[PDB]
């Protein structure tokens, strides 16, 4: 099972056995990390197609939009599968999300077999709403040297976040879910955040609720972070943005290795956190694993469960061990290239 | 908060416009203002005079500066009897605080010394 709040509507395109997904190669180390991709997904014989389009914004009205060619496509296949892109007046990541409809970043943090880092047994979830909260476009000069910067936080919004959170808790089997908040001095704000989240608590009997301040979340993550292997935790779009952003570097210390998942109501985007990487873009020293790992999170969001836990629990995460594998970034002395291959090996 | 709408403390001010406080004074005093005020209305200065005349109200001339922070004056009479009221040129400046006299003494081309 997956969780209800942005399920994917299938329908393999009838002529092909196959589903479309657009892909959006990106730039930088984007199109080698990005075929990277559609070799190993070939070789696992996926029933997908890819369909890439280009996202390079327009700006109609001045205000930034996104070309009709992506919209069309992304909005019909239900699911895309983003790298990296560079910086372009309107945030492209944000106009991304406002012509989507995505609401939910989904980010996971968990060691790498064969890839030693500070913290141990780091094994994270947490899903962030991104679409209000501190980041909000509201802010005001109320005079001469005094600014306003408007947090909100409404019902609304609010519900949805936490019911992919308890829905996917129970997507992959973990009891308790975790409200991160400071109530104590953000009474209302946070407050009707942690009361939509104990209200929603009911309807998932399953699942164990529990709520934290930032203050504990962060102390106690970050002195033993296996304390939450049992985790998903919910939070409003700032303490979201900063705990996953810190969860990433106790998992791996950067993160290159990690995969987002951004959720909407009837579409849904996976993409690597990492950057373009100019400078070791073309000379294959680039590391697809990112960017896979948000496949396996696009394959089990769509319903492909065998093939995603065949190209995760396998491959890549196994195919990481070994020096003679990995790549620069990891130690390890294996190009793009050879990684890819000597994944699909083990597939 | 403050700083720039503030400044609640400069000389008053409106649209171009100083008001500055006269106060003629006894003896010449009303005169040799007036002399002043021709020379100024003639050369078309941009200010007005919120101007003061007066046994106590040695009060509304400190008032009146207080206001407009800058003014300009001759001198007032001071008794030398005994039940007189004491010098209310003093006291205008100890009222204010305003605690320096400068005096200045440059010869004039014109003028046999």
């Amino acid at each position: 099972k997956q969780p209800s709040i942005g399920r994917y509507t299938g329908k393999p395109n009838p002529s092909t056995g196959k589903y479309t997904v657009s892909f959006i190669e990106g730039d930088g180390i984007g199109p080698e990390i990005s075929k990277s991709v559609k070799k190993i997904f070939s070789a696992a014989n996926v029933p997908i197609e890819w369909e890439s389009c280009d996202v390079s914004p327009i700006f109609v009205n001045g205000l930034t939009t996104i070309p009709d060619p992506a919209v069309q496509s992304i909005t019909k296949n239900l699911v895309a599968l983003k790298g990296p892109l560079a910086t372009p007046h309107r945030s492209l990541n944000l106009t991304l999300r406002k012509t989507f409809g995505l609401f939910a970043n989904v980010r996971p943090a968990k060691s790498i077999e064969g890839f030693k880092t500070t913290y141990e047994n780091v094994d994270l979830v947490l899903i962030r709403e991104n679409t209000e909260g501190e980041y909000s476009g509201i802010e005001h000069i109320v005079c001469p040297g005094v600014v306003q910067s408007i947090k909100l936080i409404t019902r609304d919004a609010s519900e949805r976040v936490i019911r992919y959170a308890f829905e996917y808790a129970r997507a992959i089997g973990r009891p308790r879910v975790i409200v991160v908040h400071k109530s104590t001095i953000q009474r209302l704000a946070d407050g009707l955040f942690v009361n939509v989240a104990k209200e929603l608590s009911k309807e998932y009997p399953d699942l164990t609720l529990e709520t934290e301040l930032i203050d504990n979340s962060v102390l106690k993550v970050v002195t033993n972070p296996s304390a939450y292997t049992d985790a998903v935790s919910v939070c409003p779009n700032l303490y979201g943005d900063i705990l996953s952003d810190l969860n990433s570097g106790l998992s791996a210390g950067s993160l290159g290795l990690t995969p987002s998942a951004n959720i909407g109501h009837k579409i849904s985007i996976f993409e690597a956190v990492h950057g373009s990487a100019p400078d070791i873009a073309g000379q294959d020293k680039a590391n697809p694993t990112a960017l896979l790992l948000s496949s396996v999170m696009m394959l089990n969001h769509m319903g492909l469960t065998n093939h995603a836990d065949q190209i995760q629990n396998a491959v890549l995460s196994t195919i990481a061990s070994g020096p003679e594998n990995r790549t620069g970034d990891l130690a390890g002395t294996a190009t793009t290239s050879s990684f890819t291959e000597a994944v699909i090996k083990r597939l | 908060a403050t700083a720039a709408q503030a400044e609640r403390t400069l000389p008053k001010k409106y649209g171009g416009r100083f008001t500055v406080t006269l106060i003629p004074g006894d003896g010449v005093g009303k005169e040799i203002t007036d002399s002043v005020r021709t020379i100024f209305e003639a050369e078309n200065i941009p200010i007005d005079w919120e101007t003061i005349n007066i046994k106590e109200g040695v009060y509304e001339a400190v008032e009146s500066l207080k206001r407009n922070k800058i003014g300009l004056k001759g001198l007032w009479h001071t008794p030398a009897d005994q039940t007189g009221h004491g010098s209310l040129n003093v006291a205008l400046r100890k009222q204010l605080d305003i605690y320096a006299n400068v005096a200045l003494f440059k010869s004039l081309k014109g003028v046999k010394t």
